[PDB]
RNA sequence: GGCACCUCGAUGUCGGCUCAUCGCAUCCUGGGGCUGUAGUCGGUCCCAAGGGUUGGGCUGUUCGCCCAUUAAAGCGGUACGCGAGCUGGGUUCAGAACGUCGUGAGACAGUUCGGUCCCUAUCCGUCGCGGGCGCAGGAAAUUUGAGAGGAGCUGUCCUUAGUACGAGAGGACCGGGAUGGACGCACCGCUGGUGUACCAGUUGUUCUGCCAAGGGCAUCGCUGGGUAGCUAUGUGCGGACGGGAUAAGUGCUGAAAGCAUCUAAGCAUGAAGCCCCCCUCAAGAUGAGAUUUCCCAUUCCGCAAGGAAGUAAGAUCCCUGAAAGAUGAUCAGGUUGAUAGGUCUGAGGUGGAAGUGUGGCGACACAUGGAGCUGACAGAUACUAAUCGAUCGAGGACUUAACC
């Protein structure tokens, strides 16, 4: 559950360190945010070099977080920290690589470009 | 329609053939009886009134014992009727087990609750609390009463009160497997009331 | 569940572990009901304990009752006179080693006493 | 917080008529001679089910 | 309850699983489809926990990923846990060893006890 | 704003929190008319109050402005709703200061820092829960439903179809399908949280004569877990399909008034709107309903008006309890019995007990041995407690039909 204000990790090299969710979309008052989902945010320190400076708001997608995701055979996937992804609108993402393991709930929320450059999916 | 009546004996999860994984509500029901079939020419409508479990004969009255006697069978405890059913489907006496369910089939529940007792506002019907701090007072009270001009509180305003009891349905549900052998139900879900309680099962309206 | 007795669990545990050694020093208790209805169930395991009668039993019993005197000529201590005379007074009967008589109530509060003797 | 009327004599004794407590339930003792509860030992007799506590 | 749950549960639990405690490192396959095209992901890693009873009973395991460390759950009875075989005996002394995601590179050793 | 009509033997004044409720002059969602409406979008107007109508930054601020979403971020009334519910930031005390005014004490809808918010609920009212009585005998169950409540909200994607329309750009109506947001309901198998008589490690001190092994206290001494129960952030489901009568609207036929004309006579269609369909309560519904089953119409007195006194069915007192519980109440039980506690077997949890022996100077590690321990969990077991008792509780008026 990433929540509204919450600060993410950056796991690609679109330079953001840190970003800082706006808050997250779907309907009018979604007080949560599971994986998967694309969330609008601004970036609160960032690399000198990048393509995103400090300071922006921009629109992301969250690929890993620490708390559950549910799959319906049973399973459980978690990790230790949140990391998010900047996707400009074309539902592809701004960097050109990105770093860690990433979730499978980015297969069938049509998400194979990312899915593709990800180093590694469980 | 069709239904049988039931004692909850659990819930737990059953595999489907397919990987996925499926929360299961564990019945028991020990095949029921009709004792009366009630008729519309003198009933004012038609129904079967259905006895589910056996009683010994010191908790068993005289009244009781001889309303039983006509379908000739161990005294009922537990005893409850449905409406639209086949007037003609069911002769008296009969019984009505479990077969007539198959696995797959969308179902109406119906249970009593679990009963909680005297609960606060904040439990009873969850509205929120105020501040626990910056010097509030205020920490878990029911909010206030209502206006002044009516010169009185209406009513329904929400208060604190008894939970549970209270018989609670819950629509649409699914079978996913019948043990006719051991008498027994497996539906999909979260079937409401406590263990070894009261729990009826009909084919949903829906 | 099990009762509170009015007392957090500290002194709540102690008041159990005295009555229990009072159960074994004297065989019959005057107490009030509640006390007697908790009071049953805890001086009956420690029976079954002293019907184990192994060492393991020995330290374990130990650790739960005190150490009061039961039998001053012979200076009998509560846990050996437990272990060694009613273990085998009452080892046959796979349990309820107790009994509960009520009584009327005490005037000072009218709670109601029970009397508890082992049997 | 304040009794806004005093209240009366027939609501006073309204009020009152649940107040009443009720007699306990006794028993004829197993032992003869008297009046016991029930489930309690016997006071007088000193006994219970027949069966005789000193 | 527990009777009548274990006897309509019998049928589908599990055999085939070498019996492990939570404190050991495992490989673990899954038949996990993504376009219809049936292929195994390969899990190494570390029992964290064991937990349940029956088919209930599950557990689950840690993997430490390109720096990033990942829990990973089962049910331990699914049909979808192909192949499961331990590579490695490891000696704890907890039931249940939680603090494995605050110790972080080689500060989390397992001892192997080869027994 | 004007007037001074109740209140100065006190009617607490802004804003915020908790809680709503109503109106419609409708912000979205519903149905339409006109369009300077091609289509995607709109503008206005009409019918429509069923539901919904967001989080932040700034200021005490309502109000505003801004950021980001949403279908939409409605307007108002209820002592500018709501202080015997809460807040005290500001105004509205006593201290102190600045600017200004005054010779001065002092003053400013000028500012700034600080500044005691009492009440054990009597009666209405509200939310739950009991006792009595009534329902022309006395009981155990099952019901009918007058009549009350609640839900009644929406998006996105795929297809129809780049199809109608459009030089083009762009892009549908209607209809199918999948999925979500927010609410509500239910519930612990899963994810977890709690879990103070569960288990394990551990410091200080003290105690059990000493070692070992334990006890007490130190927030449950601290720390890691954890059964039941409760629980959400976890799981399952709902707001579907329909019917009837309609609103705005669209009509068919047709005169008054040879035509015309949805109109007066007739016949239609037509909304998230009304009534049902869905869920719950419900015969105190004094109009006290209905069904099935059992008990029977005894003993006395004034003989009779009618009483009293034992009873039947069936209850109660009392006792063991919980799935119920503030107590009442409900439910499971009370010796032909599994109700509760033991005992035994388990699940599950903590996890390698003591005591031995080995290795080692040693702290320690090994085997004995998934050992030892286990609150609520589930099966058996008459071991202990639900014993002897007692109390309450039927005997039934006029007519029409009908037959002893």
């Amino acid at each position: 559950m990433i929540q509204q204000e919450t600060r993410l990790k950056v796991a690609d090299n679109s330079g953001a360190r840190e970003v800082l969710t706006i808050k997250v979309l779907g309907g009018s008052g979604r007080k949560t945010a599971n994986i998967g989902d694309v969330i609008v945010c601004t970036v609160k320190q960032a690399t000198p070099g990048g393509v995103v400076k400090k300071g922006e708001v921009v629109k992301a997608v969250i690929v890993r977080t620490k708390s559950g995701a549910r799959r319906s055979d049973g399973s459980y996937i978690s990790f230790d920290e949140n990391a998010c992804v900047i996707i400009r609108d074309d539902k592809s993402p701004r960097g050109t690589r990105i770093f860690g393991p990433v979730a499978r709930e980015l297969r069938e929320n049509n998400f194979m470009k990312i899915v593709s450059l990800a180093p590694e999916v469980i | 329609t069709k239904g049988i009546l039931g004692r909850k004996i659990g819930m737990t999860q059953v595999f489907a053939e397919n990987g996925d994984l499926i929360p299961v509500t564990v019945i028991e029901a020990a095949p029921n009886v009709v004792l009366q079939k009630k008729t519309a020419e003198n009933d004012g409508y038609e129904a079967i009134q259905l006895g589910f479990d056996d009683k010994r004969e010191k908790l068993s009255n005289k009244p009781e014992k001889g309303h039983v006697a006509k379908a000739e069978t161990a005294p009922k405890r537990f005893v409850k009727e449905l409406r639209g059913v086949e007037m003609d489907a069911y002769e008296v006496g009969q019984e009505v087990k479990v077969e007539i369910f198959s696995a797959g089939e969308i179902v109406d529940v119906t249970g009593v609750s679990k009963g909680k007792g005297f609960q606060g506002a904040i439990k009873r019907h969850g509205q929120s609390r105020g501040p626990m701090s910056h010097g509030s007072r205020y920490h878990r009270r029911p909010g206030s009463m209502g206006p002044v001009d009516p010169n009185r509180v209406f009513k329904g305003k929400l208060l604190p009160g008894r939970m549970g009891g209270e018989q609670i349905t819950v629509q649409n549900l699914e079978i996913v497997k019948v043990d006719a052998e051991r008498n027994l139900l497996l539906i999909k879900g979260n079937v409401p009331g406590a263990k070894k309680s009261l729990i009826t099962v009909k084919s949903a309206v829906k | 569940s099990y009762r509170k007795l009015g007392r957090t669990s500290a002194q709540r545990k102690a008041m159990l572990r005295d009555l229990t050694t009072d159960l074994i020093i004297n065989e019959r208790i005057e107490t009030t009901e509640t006390r007697a209805k908790e009071l049953r169930s805890v001086v009956e395991k420690m029976i079954t304990l002293g019907k184990r009668g192994d060492l393991h039993a020995r330290r374990q019993a130990a650790a739960y009752i005190r150490n009061e005197v039961a039998n001053e000529e012979n200076n009998q201590d509560a846990l050996q006179k437990l272990f060694s005379d009613i273990a085998t007074r009452y080892e046959e009967r796979q349990g309820g080693y107790t009994r509960i008589m009520k009584l009327g109530p005490r005037r000072g509060d009218g709670a109601p006493m029970a009397i508890i003797e082992l049997v | 917080a304040v009794p806004f009327r005093r209240t009366s004599k027939m609501k006073k004794r309204l009020r009152r008529t649940h107040f009443k407590l009720n007699v306990p339930g006794m028993t004829e003792c197993p032992s003869c001679g008297e009046m016991k509860l029930s489930h309690r030992v016997c006071k007088a007799c000193g006994s219970y089910n027949g069966k005789d506590i000193n | 309850m527990q009777k009548l749950i274990e006897d309509i549960t019998k049928e589908q639990l599990r055999t085939d699983l070498p019996a492990f405690r939570p404190g050991d490192t495992l490989r673990v396959h899954v038949k996990v489809v993504e376009g219809n095209r049936e292929r195994i992901q390969i899990f190494e890693g570390v029992v964290i926990k064991r937990r349940g009873g029956g088919i209930s009973e599950t557990f689950t395991v840690r993997k430490i990923s390109y720096g990033v460390g990942v829990e990973r759950t089962f049910p331990v009875h699914t049909p979808k846990i192909a192949k499961i075989e331990v590579v490695r005996y490891g000696k704890v002394r907890r039931a249940k060893l939680y603090y494995l995601r605050e110790l972080r590179g080689k500060a989390a050793r397992i001892k192997e006890i080869r027994r």
